[PDB]
């Protein structure tokens, strides 16, 4: 039920191991980062609306802080998510390599020698 | 209650929960549960009235019985293996006792009866705390011992929780009981996927907590505890009712809102384990929760109910206290579906 | 003509203590507006004691 | 206009505005420098540049 | 397992049954809770003494400590209940329904 | 074994004294002799009626203060440990918290009986 | 649900049942229209006792000014119907 | 087999639990719990737990005195119930007695797993350790280690006690 | 427990109709007993005898449903010489639904119970044939 929390060499509360620095960081124009900034902007607009302020123009510093905080947290969230997916792929490939008897290579036949049943549509 | 005393009590509740979270010894987990209950009883009784006293008494009785069963399970496990570490229980009888105790703590069916009563008997702040923070410790303990779960009992309780949450919510006009039945159904959803993927359980808990916080904060801002009181909000704060309708739609699991993400994920995870009948039944049953959410939306924001004359006076005054995390909570409750893959950061 | 909107009679369906009123729950009463019930006249008797003569 | 104190006066709270703007500016500069360092470390580790 | 272990486990089962089946008085249910705690104390003490788990000898005392807290908690609530109704009968705690 | 014999002997002697006191003398029991005593008169109410406790809060606090005794009794044996500094710190801390509990109840009028 | 919708017939039957239980009344010479002092030969204190029995049976107090007017079983029936708001 | 003193003590323990779990007036329930506490103290003494048994007896005596006072304050009736003054109380008491009888009979006459597991009995004396050394008591040392090994336990226990005092004061305020 | 279901399923489908009917009757009686226990616990019957009567009627209804379903399904399987066919289970389920409707003396209840119970029984037979799992093991 808990796949990756018992992995050997896992520091408890790091959120970003050192090996994650071997991966390319997400670009600052990442569409996911842009969506995080959009979420921050929506939060700022809702903050203006709830407090009964001019929605689009009331507190510009507050909207800027909202967007900046959302983008700042989203960058590190994206880094961690990318690192976790990279770890999953690394472990899967290593396991496949270390167990050749469970993932055999069987010769593939061409469609000229494979007999497929024909089901007429009528 | 003194503000310093209240702060100390809230900190004691949170520190008991964290003691449960960080402990490696069964005795310390039990101590954390005991401390959490001890500090949590007064918080339910901050505003004194007979209903609050009754809710506190019922909560104390339920949680004390659960704690005693918890300790009995621990002691049996120690008897059949001289171990105190919370890794995996060595006796099926102790496992059954622990599962039942944690279900009673969480309020899963058929131990659900106390949840609507206690939620109705306390204020909206106490209800928020009870339905958000009180779920962390038993769920963390269940996640740690997931590989020892007997799937049949856990899945039976989860399915019962979903069904009973829907059916009980169908009949309510008080908003606190509606929230309590929603909590029961969501807890059933959380525990259905626990024996398969604890990351899905954590994700479901996070989404549910965000939506519950948004709901309770919107209910505190528009100080309503019944359907008809909430029918008056549109004539004073229409934006609140609109946001509440969108949040209610999200709580119903409708795409493309955030509430769809957990169930979806849970469903697909279950299909990886050749579980097909149960997820289908769970979704068809969650249709009921959607139905009474839509009833509340009909009464609150999509139609305009008659109002009173005195409401004109309320037009002249603003809210002196503002909740700083309500807009962020609403946005997280609605627009986080495109960020679904981020769940890999949770494992 | 104008759009239909709920009136008092439509609103009273959601004003009871419970949806779907049956014969058992017809006598249920909605809770007080504030969560405060009126105090009960449960007068606590004092203890009456004979002090003396012996 | 208003007859009461009106806590928001004709002038905004310059302390709060300055603190908010400084927080945003510092966060943006920190993010810029962190991304630069991350790119440099990735290139050095994988032998790109 | 010795027959003493079975007797202690049966004592816990009896106390749990007595708690779960309510008569009028709340004090009786509180006493059932205390009996459950006492049986747990006895069971843990016997196991720890038999296995000679030295550092676990302080475990039962801690149990007692929190038992007291629970006891105190219950009594506090009882007082308030009585103050509302002049009685500790559990049938008066029915203002809230499901 | 010896303590069981001593307890049995003491209980047997007390029970035999009660038996002698109840079977040796001449008994003349009638309804007026066995009536309850209220100094000349019939009691107005029952003695099984509720009897209010004005010191209930102190009674509850006694429950919590009775377990500090359990925590503090192993101190003579704890004084024999090698790391005396840690043991002394923990014992002083426990007593300080007990004193703080007493002070908190004292200053919040928790030791005053109900009127 | 609570007690069924008490009617005039049940009230009349209960009134005659508790009236016939009175020892100072002949069980067969009593009729719904019989006057207590005249037909039954009762006194004022007997009438007061009858009102006490009425109060015990129907679970609500009756003041003296009204009880001075209830002078036959039918008047008692009318008073109970008025107090309990019964049309039939 | 050797005089089965521990078995008799545990049987009296179960009987006292049945006595206070059938729920007569809380006076008699408190009496039954006091009896059970004393007998459990005796059991633990027989297994070598002098300090733990004596302490549990003392603690439960104090708690039961408080419970008696509270019963006279707010748990009384005109005719307090005994185990023979009620059909329900007597029925529960008898049911508990015969349930213990049946469990004991199915235990010592044959090997059967009631709920958790099975066993034959044979008296506790078999499963002892015959450890022969020491100028101290291991129980006393393990309990005294709380001040050198169990710093964390002492911290959390003291905090919970202070919070419990504050909590009872908060609860009984009223208003 | 699952021992009752194993006793029901150990008998072959089209053989030993009396034994299969007895097993289904046992399962139904146990289900009715549990339903009666919960009903008495949550809805007190105001007297011991009325509680006994409620338990009796619930248990007899459930046991009759089980007996009728098992007997009808086994007889249909053995007569038609078609084991491993959901039609027999559908027929037995509709027979049990008609039994429930006759017990409650309601035509609509009888018809709805026939339809839904037959569908459920046919689905159970299909799951038995194709190995559908209700409580799946954590395989991945
Ligand atoms: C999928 C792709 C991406 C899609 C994006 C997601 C969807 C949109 C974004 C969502 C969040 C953003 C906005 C939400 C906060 C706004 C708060 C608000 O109330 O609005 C009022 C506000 C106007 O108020 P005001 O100006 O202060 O003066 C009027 C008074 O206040 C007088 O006002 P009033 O308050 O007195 O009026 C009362 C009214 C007040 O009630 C409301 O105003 C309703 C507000 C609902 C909040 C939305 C929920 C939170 C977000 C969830 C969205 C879910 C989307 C998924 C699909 C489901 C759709 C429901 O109450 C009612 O009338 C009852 C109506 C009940 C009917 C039921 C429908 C209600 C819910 C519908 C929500 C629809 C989605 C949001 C669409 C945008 C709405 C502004 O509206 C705005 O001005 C904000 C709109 C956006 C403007 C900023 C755009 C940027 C500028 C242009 C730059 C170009 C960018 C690109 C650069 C390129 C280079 C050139
Ligand atoms: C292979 C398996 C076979 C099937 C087994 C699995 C399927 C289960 C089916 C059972 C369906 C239960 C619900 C149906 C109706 C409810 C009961 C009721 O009172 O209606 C009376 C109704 C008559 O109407 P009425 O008397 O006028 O109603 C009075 C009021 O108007 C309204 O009535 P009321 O107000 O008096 O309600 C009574 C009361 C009480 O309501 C109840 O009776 C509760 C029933 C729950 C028991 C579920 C049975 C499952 C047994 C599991 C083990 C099976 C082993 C085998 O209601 C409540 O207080 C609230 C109920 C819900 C609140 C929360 C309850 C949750 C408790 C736990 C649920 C189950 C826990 C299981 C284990 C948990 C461990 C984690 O029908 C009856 O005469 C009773 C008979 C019911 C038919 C049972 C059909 C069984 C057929 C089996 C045949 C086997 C075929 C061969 C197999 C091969
Ligand atoms: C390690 C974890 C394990 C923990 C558990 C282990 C437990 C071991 C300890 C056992 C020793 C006992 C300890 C004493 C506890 C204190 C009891 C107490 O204080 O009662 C207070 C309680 C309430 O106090 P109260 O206010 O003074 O009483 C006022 C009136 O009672 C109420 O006023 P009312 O008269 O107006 O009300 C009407 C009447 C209503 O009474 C009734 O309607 C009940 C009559 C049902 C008859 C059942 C049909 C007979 C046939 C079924 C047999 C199955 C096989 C048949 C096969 C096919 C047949 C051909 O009374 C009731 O409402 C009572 C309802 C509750 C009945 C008993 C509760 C049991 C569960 C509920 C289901 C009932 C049975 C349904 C069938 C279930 C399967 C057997 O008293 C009672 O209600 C019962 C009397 C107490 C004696 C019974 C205690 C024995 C049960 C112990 C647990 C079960 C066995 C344990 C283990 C065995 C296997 C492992
Ligand atoms: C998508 C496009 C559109 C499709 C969807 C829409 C169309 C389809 C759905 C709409 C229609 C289907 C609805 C089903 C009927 C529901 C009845 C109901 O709700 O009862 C509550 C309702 C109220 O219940 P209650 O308040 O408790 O009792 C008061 C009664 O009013 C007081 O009643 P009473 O005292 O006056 O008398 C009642 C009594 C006596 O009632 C009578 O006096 C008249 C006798 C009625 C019995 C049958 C009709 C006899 C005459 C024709 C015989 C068959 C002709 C040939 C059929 C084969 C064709 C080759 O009833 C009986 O004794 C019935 C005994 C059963 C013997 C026959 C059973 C055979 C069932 C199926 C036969 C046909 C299979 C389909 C073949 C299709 C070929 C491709 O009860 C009734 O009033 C009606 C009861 C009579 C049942 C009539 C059903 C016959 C129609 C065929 C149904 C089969 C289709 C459904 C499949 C599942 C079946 C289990
Ligand atoms: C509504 C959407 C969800 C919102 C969630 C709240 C967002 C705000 C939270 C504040 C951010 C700080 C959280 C943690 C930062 C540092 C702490 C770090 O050390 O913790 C690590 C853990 O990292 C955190 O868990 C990651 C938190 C990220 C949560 C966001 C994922 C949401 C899923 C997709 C929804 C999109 C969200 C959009 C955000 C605005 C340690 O890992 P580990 O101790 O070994 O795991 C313990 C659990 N195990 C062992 C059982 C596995
Ligand atoms: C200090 C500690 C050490 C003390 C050691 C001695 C302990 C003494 C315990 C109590 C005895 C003191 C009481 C004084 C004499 C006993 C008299 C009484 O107990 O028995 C009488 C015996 O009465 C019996 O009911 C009738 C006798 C028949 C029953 C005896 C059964 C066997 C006898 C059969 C005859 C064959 C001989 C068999 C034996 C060898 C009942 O008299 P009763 O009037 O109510 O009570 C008032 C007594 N008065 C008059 C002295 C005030
Ligand atoms: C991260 C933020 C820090 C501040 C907030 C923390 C909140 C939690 C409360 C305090 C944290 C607990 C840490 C202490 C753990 C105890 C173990 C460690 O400290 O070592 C002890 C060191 O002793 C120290 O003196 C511990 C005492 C310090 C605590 C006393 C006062 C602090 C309490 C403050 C919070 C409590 C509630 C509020 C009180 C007012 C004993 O080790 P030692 O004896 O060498 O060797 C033992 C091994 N042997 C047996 C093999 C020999
Ligand atoms: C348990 C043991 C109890 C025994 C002790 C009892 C002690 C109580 C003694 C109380 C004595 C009094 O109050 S003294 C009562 C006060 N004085 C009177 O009642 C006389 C004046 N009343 C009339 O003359 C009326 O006409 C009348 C004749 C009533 C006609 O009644 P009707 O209108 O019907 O016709």
């Amino acid at each position: 039920m808990t796949m990756m929390s018992g992995r050997p060499g896992r520091v408890p509360l790091q959120f970003l191991p050192n090996e994650a620095r071997s991966l390319p960081p997400p670009k600052l124009t990442d569409p996911r980062l842009v969506y995080m900034g959009f979420l921050g902007y929506c939060s700022g607009l809702i903050d203006n609306a709830i407090r009964r302020r001019p929605v689009v123009s009331a507190g510009l510093h507050r909207q800027l802080l909202y967007v900046t905080s959302f983008v700042f947290f989203g960058y590190y969230l994206l880094k961690r998510q990318d690192y976790m997916y990279a770890l999953r792929d690394h472990d899967m490939f290593a396991y496949v390599k270390s167990h050749p008897e469970d993932f055999p290579e069987k010769d593939k036949k061409t469609y000229g020698e494979i007999l497929e049943e024909f089901h007429p549509v009528r | 209650m003194n503000p310093i005393i209240y702060t100390t009590l809230i900190m004691t509740v949170m520190s008991g929960t964290m003691l449960v979270m960080i402990s490696s010894h069964w005795l310390l987990i039990w101590i954390g549960f005991e401390m959490n209950l001890l500090a949590m009883i007064p918080v339910l009784m901050k505003n004194f009235n007979p209903r609050a006293t009754e809710a506190a008494t019922k909560y104390f009785l339920t949680q004390a019985t659960a704690s005693m069963m918890l300790m009995m399970a621990i002691i049996i496990n120690l008897l059949y293996s001289g171990q105190w570490t919370i890794t995996k229980m060595f006796n099926p009888v102790a496992m059954t006792m622990m599962t039942m105790a944690l279900a009673m703590k969480l309020g899963l069916s058929p131990f659900h009866f106390w949840v609507p009563e206690v939620t109705q008997g306390i204020s909206l702040q106490a209800g928020l705390l009870l339905l958000t923070w009180q779920k962390l410790a038993p769920l963390s303990v269940l996640c740690q011992i997931s590989q020892s779960i007997n799937p049949n009992l856990m899945l039976t309780m989860a399915m019962l929780s979903i069904l009973i949450g829907g059916w009980g919510g169908l009949n309510q006009t008080q908003l606190r009981k509606i929230m309590a039945y929603s909590s029961i159904a969501h807890m059933g959803w959380m525990t259905a996927v626990l024996p398969y993927n604890t990351t899905m359980t954590i994700l479901n808990l996070l989404i549910y907590i965000t939506m519950t916080l948004a709901m309770f904060m919107l209910l505190i801002h528009s100080s309503a505890t019944t359907t008809l009181s909430l029918s008056h909000t549109w004539n004073k704060m229409p934006v609140i009712t609109s946001l509440m309708m969108v949040t209610l739609l999200s709580m119903g699991g409708l795409p493309p809102l955030s509430g769809f993400m957990p169930k979806w994920m849970i469903i697909q995870e279950m299909t990886k384990n050749e579980s097909i009948i149960m997820p289908t039944l769970m979704a068809m049953t969650a249709l009921l929760n959607l139905y009474f959410y839509m009833r509340l939306a009909y009464s609150s924001s999509l139609t305009m109910f008659p109002s009173t004359n005195n409401m004109k006076m309320k037009w002249q005054f603003e809210h002196t206290k503002q909740m700083k995390l309500l807009p962020t909570m609403i946005v997280l409750s609605t627009l986080v579906l495109p960020m679904t893959p981020a769940l890999s950061s949770l494992n | 003509a104008r759009q239909w909107q709920p009136d008092v009679e439509w609103a009273e369906q959601f004003g009871g203590a419970v949806m779907y009123p049956t014969k058992e729950t017809a006598h249920w009463k909605p809770p007080p507006w504030n969560d405060v019930d009126p105090p009960k006249d449960t007068l606590v008797s004092n203890l009456t004691l004979n002090f003396g003569p012996q | 206009k208003f007859y009461i104190r009106e806590p928001p006066h004709g002038s905004p709270d310059w302390l709060k505005v300055g603190l908010t703007l400084g927080t945003s500016v510092f966060l943006w500069i920190y993010l810029i420098k962190q991304h630069k360092e991350d790119v440099l470390e990735y290139k050095r580790r994988n032998g790109l540049e | 397992m010795p027959l003493v272990y079975m007797n202690i486990i049966m004592a816990f089962a009896i106390a749990l049954a007595g708690l779960l089946m309510y008569r009028s008085h709340l004090m009786s249910s509180l006493l059932c809770l205390e009996g459950m705690m006492l049986s747990l104390f006895i069971m843990s003490t016997l196991i720890i003494l038999n296995t000679h788990f030295t550092l676990a000898n302080m475990m039962p005392i801690i149990l007692l400590v929190f038992a007291a807290c629970e006891a105190a908690l219950g009594l506090s609530l009882l007082v308030m209940v009585s103050n509302t109704y002049g009685t500790d009968y559990v049938q008066n705690l029915n203002l809230l329904q499901c | 074994m010896n303590i069981m014999l001593t307890l049995l002997t003491n209980v047997t002697l007390a029970s035999l004294l009660v038996l002698i006191a109840f079977w040796l003398p001449q008994l003349n029991a009638y309804s007026e002799k066995t009536s309850p005593y209220e100094c000349g008169f019939d009691p107005m109410g029952s003695a099984r009626l509720p009897f209010s406790m004005k010191f209930f809060l102190v009674a509850i606090t006694f429950l919590l203060f009775d377990l500090e005794i359990a925590l503090l009794l192993p101190l003579p044996w704890a004084s024999q440990t090698n790391n005396l500094k840690t043991m002394l710190t923990m014992a002083l801390f426990l007593l300080i918290l007990l004193a703080a509990s007493l002070a908190y109840e004292w200053t919040q009028k928790g030791l005053e009986w109900a009127e | 649900s609570d007690a069924p919708p008490l009617t005039l017939e049940a009230i009349k039957d209960r009134v005659l049942y508790v009236l016939k239980l009175y020892d100072k009344i002949d069980p067969e010479k009593l009729s719904v229209n019989s006057h207590f002092m005249k037909d039954l030969g009762l006194d004022s204190l007997d009438q007061v006792e009858i009102i006490m029995a009425m109060e015990d049976e129907f679970g609500f107090e009756i003041p003296d000014i009204d009880a001075e007017k209830l002078m036959c079983p039918q008047e008692i029936v009318d008073y109970i119907a008025d107090k309990k708001d019964v049309y039939e | 087999m050797t005089m089965y003193i521990a078995f008799i003590l545990s049987t009296i323990f179960v009987i006292g639990f049945v006595g206070f779990s059938s729920k007569p007036s809380p006076i008699y329930g408190g009496l039954g719990l006091i009896v059970s506490g004393g007998v459990g103290c005796g059991i633990v003494l027989n297994f070598g737990g002098s300090f733990l048994g004596l302490m549990v007896f003392l603690i439960y005596l104090g708690g039961m005195l408080v419970v008696f006072g509270y019963t006279t304050a707010m748990a009384t009736e005109m005719y307090p119930e005994v185990w023979v003054s009620n059909k329900t109380v007597f029925g529960a008491f008898v049911s508990g007695l015969m349930m213990e009888f049946c469990m004991v009979y199915y235990a010592l006459k044959e090997e059967e797993v009631e709920i958790i597991f099975k066993f034959n009995g044979l008296g506790d004396w078999v499963i002892y350790d015959t450890g022969d050394s020491g100028f101290f008591s291991e129980e006393a040392m393990g309990i005294a280690a709380l001040y050198s090994y169990g710093t964390w336990l002492v911290i959390v226990t003291g905090w919970s006690l202070l919070i419990g005092v504050v909590v009872i004061m908060e609860i009984t305020r009223g208003n | 427990a699952k021992t009752l279901l194993h006793k029901y399923s150990d008998i072959p489908e089209g053989t030993e109709c009396h034994r299969k009917a007895y097993a289904s009757t046992s399962i139904g009686g146990a289900t009715g007993l549990i339903v009666s226990a919960y009903s008495i616990a949550l809805k007190p019957p105001a007297s011991f005898l009325e509680g006994v009567a409620r338990t009796g009627r619930y248990t007899f209804t459930s046991a009759a449903i089980g007996a009728i379903f098992g007997l009808t399904s086994c007889i249909s399987a053995q007569v038609r010489e078609k084991p491993d066919d959901p039609l027999n289970y559908f027929i037995g389920g509709c027979a049990g639904g008609l039994t429930l409707g006759a017990r409650t003396r309601s035509y609509g209840i009888g018809a709805a119970a026939c339809a839904y119970m037959g569908l459920t029984a046919a689905l159970v037979k299909m799951g038995q044939l194709e190995g559908w799992q209700v409580f799946a093991e954590p395989k991945v």
